[PDB]
């Protein structure tokens, strides 16, 4: 099988250089083009130029001409993207692809690059406690606040993965303060409430932290 | 550059109908370098269509592209679950690649008026100089609801941010929640906060509050 295997996340303060990569294999490297694509959060594709390994063939959209460096090792059949200096809106999801006659036929995973004076910051866990303001006739509403963290992502887990239906994990927002924030709830019966213990669990892999909040009605 | 206009940017249909998407090229490209693309949220793009008429391997028979010179279309005839996504047009024949700004295609269904709930700030919270207090807008379609907050009857304004679940893959409802954030100070200088919701499948608003201490 065709695949493009692309590097870890990324997270950078403006005017700091970048190199990011794409391991393709499956098929022969020298024999295909690989486009690198971006993603903005909440927008389109947006293709920053191609690389032909087999010659170092290069072009590139005229947007990205001289911010960015297209490379690849064929040997070792690997295509890269750098920056010498990033900037704020350089923060996006990057896709390499196989380009061929049928287009963009093969994609990565894509890496997420974050760019920000911001600094990497753990989350604050605190829990969204279920009350009579918080119950419709039967079912009852607890969640945790994922707040004042950088980069993204986090991920978040109910009773280490038991319990799944009616858990909404809503996207963060990015305050003002350059820090992002996150809420994750479950919906459940209220006479459920009294009889179990509810635990979030939170990593957040970027600051290497680890939370499990309970959630208790109070 | 080759600037690519998709239409519509939104579309809202059920499954079994049947969707057709245009793209308008500001110059001829011939249709051997035409292609659509599929992303659902969270994940790669993945091609579908190229050649514009050509079916990528394993895209299933429902799925259809024509056009040439300008005008471009793909067409999906009998609607599935796994059909609604955003799609993206592509022209590859200038050395420059470029996209169209993309279509997202949602799932029409009965209107279901939100679920709200509101969330008072924790003593974990408070302990460190800061109050938010989060609203929850549970279960709803369409995906269009307007919250508002109040603290003592006062609207508030440029304090507050929201966000807002893809559409569920089980009963296609949207869900979104908001947080009102205040310092300590503030918080404990006011008594009354409510989270206002209006939405279609609501008559009038729907006002959940509570009162700090009680
Ligand atoms: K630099």
């Amino acid at each position: 099988e065709v695949q493009l295997v692309q590097s870890g996340a990324e997270v950078k303060k403006p005017g700091e250089s970048l190199k990011i990569s794409c391991k393709g294999s499956g098929y022969i490297f020298t024999n295909y083009w690989i486009a690198w694509v971006r993603q903005m959060p909440g927008k389109g594709l947006e293709s920053m130029g191609i690389i032909y390994p087999g010659d170092s063939d290069i072009r590139y959209s005229p947007s990205f001409q001289g911010q960015v460096t297209i490379s690849a090792d064929k040997s070792i059949t690997t295509a890269y993207l750098q920056w010498s200096s990033l900037k704020a809106s350089d923060t996006a999801m990057y896709y390499c692809a196989r380009h061929d006659i049928e287009g963009f036929d093969y994609w990565g995973r894509g890496t997420l690059v974050t760019v920000s004076s911001a600094s990497t910051k753990g989350p604050s866990v605190f829990p969204l406690a279920p009350s009579s303001k918080s119950t419709s006739g039967g079912t009852a509403a607890l969640g945790c606040l994922v707040k004042d963290y950088f980069p993204e992502p986090v991920t978040v887990s109910w009773n280490s993965g038991a319990l799944t239906s009616g858990v909404h994990t809503f996207p963060a927002v990015l305050q003002s303060s350059g820090l992002y924030s996150l809420s994750s709830v479950v919906t459940v019966p209220s006479s459920s409430l009294g009889t179990q213990t509810y635990i979030c669990n939170v990593n957040h892999k970027p600051s290497n932290t680890k939370v499990d909040k309970r959630v208790e009605p109070k | 550059e080759i600037v690519l206009t998709q239409s519509p940017g939104t579309l809202s249909l059920s499954p079994g109908e049947r969707a057709t998407l245009s793209c308008r090229a500001s110059q001829s490209v011939s249709s051997s370098f035409f292609a659509w693309y599929q992303q659902k949220p969270g994940q790669a793009p993945r091609l579908l269509i190229y050649g514009a008429s050509s079916r990528a391997t394993g895209i299933p028979d429902r799925l259809s592209g024509s056009g040439s010179g300008t005008d471009f279309t793909l067409t999906i005839t009998r609607l599935e679950p796994e059909d609604f996504a955003v799609y993206y047009c592509q022209q590859y024949d200038s050395s420059a690649i470029t996209f169209g700004q993309g279509t997202r295609l949602e799932i029409k269904r009965t209107v279901a008026a939100p679920s709200v709930f509101i969330f008072p700030p924790s003593d974990e919270q408070l302990k460190s100089g800061t109050a938010s207090v989060v609203c929850l807008l549970n279960n709803f379609y369409p995906r269009e609801a307007k919250v508002q907050w109040k603290v003592d009857n006062a609207l508030q304004s440029g304090n507050s941010q929201e966000s807002v679940t893809e559409q569920d893959s089980k009963d296609s409802t949207y869900s979104l929640s908001s947080t009102l954030t205040l310092s300590k100070a503030d918080y404990e200088k006011h008594k009354v906060y409510a989270c206002e919701v209006t939405h279609q499948g609501l008559s009038s608003p729907v006002t959940k509050s509570f009162n700090r201490g009680e």
